[PDB]
């Protein structure tokens, strides 16, 4: 998935 | 004249009852403070002139003891969060805000300066110079129908504070305060200055470093276009921020992450995933693992960009922590792709570099590598083609490293690789 | 970030 910072 | 006088000097001139001698102490001060060699910040502190230079801001009738003063205390306020406090301790916050609409611009811009270190510190003297009032003083600056009528300098230190008022998490800054300010920022972003340009990229890149609701706000303003533009750009101190904030907005929605495409950003990869600096090659594998994280048709745009061979030549050669980045954008593409687009992952030569990474000490790639494998061999499953897939990792040494990792400490990595094992080369 | 003046 996503994988902010 | 003023030059190397001793603190005690400056005490005493400061503490006469006399304007100009006043004045001539505050400059001497102010040249101490801006001396490139261990300037006595803290002497200075320690001799109580802080008060004394906050007072000094408000003599509206002697302007040059109001310059002298507000560029020491900016030059206070520019060193260590305790010498920054020191400097709101003593009431600058309202003085300086006071000083934005000075008749004199080498004033109005020491303030702004100055309180973009006060902001700067964190996000509570940040927030404390917002509670003040500081960004309708600041906007009303900005206000002009032409940029370019501005003075350059003034200019850049307008952007440089209004960035630091965008900076710092834990908590994000207002929403009210950025919504605010995101006019003017949007304005600033689209300046032919490359440093406005550069600081106006790291404002808006703090603004999407957060929950996806904060992207959207920015992306609502149109912006998207502007950042690939500047993603182009030649000035690596503005690639730098655009790209961070590209990348930030990739981490929000589906939605969001499709604008980025739309405005042409992938047409820039093929450069930035050979950029010679390795952060900028960092930050962008990262970008594309996030891109390879979304929607089938996005990962199908990615392939017709011809990014997948870039993908493989970045995990063949590259700084570590960027392979890193493009084990994820792998392990993202085929956990979300078809069986068509995992495919092609092979026939660019995936599987080569993949495997000669599972040989690094770093325990989370082994992890991130062993689930794409997975997923490629699922998709063979479907093809009916899982010994050739298997014949490819035999020969290239892979089999020989997922057994070695059979042995592997930890548990999920000698479990994967049982796993395969097992179920493919048996 | 924090920047002094000359």
């Amino acid at each position: 998935c996503k994988r902010k910072i | 004249g003023t030059v190397n006088w001793s603190v005690e000097d400056i005490v005493k001139g400061i503490n006469s009852n006399n304007l100009e001698s006043q004045l001539q102490a505050t400059q001497a001060a102010r040249k101490l403070l801006s001396r490139e060699k261990q300037p006595p910040i803290d002497n200075i502190i320690r001799a109580g002139l802080i008060p004394k230079f906050v007072s000094f801001l408000g003599k509206t009738d002697c302007s040059p003891i109001q310059f002298e003063s507000a560029w020491a205390l900016t030059n206070i306020a520019s060193g260590t969060s305790e010498q920054t406090k020191a400097v709101v301790d003593g009431g600058a916050i309202p003085a300086f805000i006071s000083l934005l609409a000075s008749p004199h611009a080498h004033i109005s811009e020491q303030a702004v300066w100055a309180l973009g270190n006060i902001a700067g510190d964190g996000s509570a003297f940040r927030d404390l110079v917002i509670k003040h009032g500081a960004i309708d003083p600041l906007l009303a600056l900005l206000a002009v129908p032409d940029l370019s009528t501005l003075a350059c300098g003034y200019l850049r230190n307008l952007t440089w504070t209004l960035s630091n008022l965008c900076r710092n998490k834990n908590p994000a800054p207002p929403l009210d305060a950025v919504e605010q300010i995101l006019p003017t920022l949007v304005r600033l972003l689209h300046h032919n200055d490359p440093e406005v340009l550069a600081d106006s990229c790291w404002a808006i890149s703090y603004l999407t470093d957060g929950p996806n609701e904060r992207i959207e706000m920015v992306v609502k303003k149109g912006v998207v276009p502007q950042l690939v533009k500047l993603l182009g750009a030649t000035e690596l101190p503005i690639v730098t921020p655009a790209l961070r904030a590209i990348g930030n907005i990739v981490t929000g929605t589906d939605e969001q992450t499709q604008k980025v495409i739309d405005a042409g950003a992938l047409a820039v990869f093929p450069s930035l995933l050979t950029n010679p600096k390795t952060n900028i090659q960092k930050e962008a594998t990262w970008t594309m693992s996030n891109i390879t994280a979304g929607r089938q048709d996005q990962i199908q745009q990615v392939v017709n960009h011809g990014l997948v061979p870039f993908l493989v030549g970045v995990l063949s050669k590259a700084d570590f922590k960027t392979q890193k980045e493009a084990a994820w954008a792998i392990t993202n593409y085929t956990s979300g792709g078809t069986v068509e687009q995992i495919v092609y992952l092979v026939h660019c030569g995936i599987i080569e570099p993949l495997m000669n990474l599972l040989s690094a000490k770093d325990t989370k790639i082994i992890q991130v590598i062993l689930d794409a494998i997975s997923n490629i061999f699922q998709a063979a499953e479907k093809l009916g083609e899982t010994e050739k897939l298997s014949i490819m990792i035999e020969e290239c040494g892979g089999l020989d490293k997922i057994e070695a990792l059979q042995r592997h400490e930890n548990e999920s990595v000698y479990k994967a690789s049982l796993n395969l094992i097992e179920k493919y080369f048996s | 970030k924090k920047l002094a003046r000359e």
